[PDB]
């Protein structure tokens, strides 16, 4: 079973600074290419950042709107993906989704339950 | 990035009936393999996402023959026959032939007597 859990969201400052959890199991962590995705009140869904496997040098990757403010990393001997936000604006009000590229489906299949991020 | 865009919104219906969702975008969905990779998810309030229909016509895990997903290129539909309770919430189509992977609005589908 493919199992993700998104942890660390809650109510924030604008300009504060907020880290996000998601840990992972039932699928091969060292081959995903692991990402977050929001559903903003503003956009609806929409992607975030992507870090890719550690046969790709780790590279990340980021939606504009947050290029520079956040950071995606990833744990692989704890199969853990994280971000963490900085600078955060009233647009990054959302739900924060992990998901991924792994199991037999090469795009987001599987979600975890979603953790809400509120900037006050 | 591809636009996705669903048509409606809101979409009420009688319990019973039928109900079909446009799906739209900006860009062939194509992929060089050939293969089509335009997904729809439905979402129940207070949950994530929930994957429905694969590539245009794949019913995931446990999801009735009552969803039937077509279309093709830019144009695509999900077709909802005998609306049950259980299948109301909201839709959203996807794309992930391109990158950045990107999403409709979402359509809601609910009863209306």
């Amino acid at each position: 079973e493919v199992k993700l859990e998104e942890s660390g969201g809650g109510l924030v400052q604008p300009g504060g600074s907020m880290k996000l959890s998601c840990a992972t199991s039932g699928f091969t962590f060292s081959d995903a290419w692991m990402d977050w995705v929001r559903q903003s009140p503003e956009k609806g869904l929409e992607w975030v950042a992507e870090i890719r496997n550690k046969a790709n040098n780790h590279a990340t990757y980021y939606a504009e709107s947050v290029k520079g403010r956040f950071t995606i990393s990833r744990d692989d001997s704890k199969r853990r993906v994280y971000l963490q936000m900085n600078t955060l604006r009233a647009e990054d009000t959302g739900i924060y989704y992990c998901t991924g590229i792994y199991y037999h489906y090469p795009w987001f299949a599987y979600w975890g339950q979603g953790t809400l991020v509120t900037v006050s | 990035d591809v636009v996705m865009t669903q048509t409606p919104l809101s979409l009420p219906v009688s319990l019973g009936n039928q109900a079909s969702i446009s799906c739209r975008s900006s860009q062939s969905l194509v992929h060089s393999n050939g293969n089509t990779y335009l997904h729809w998810y439905l979402q129940k309030p207070g949950q994530s996402p929930k994957l429905l229909i694969y590539k245009v016509s794949n019913r995931f895990s446990g999801v009735p023959d009552r969803f039937s997903g077509s279309g093709s290129g830019t144009d695509f539909t999900l077709k909802i026959s005998r609306v049950e309770a259980e299948d109301l919430g909201v839709y959203f189509c996807s794309q992930s032939t391109h990158v950045p992977f990107t999403f409709g609005s979402g359509t809601k589908l609910e009863i209306k007597r």
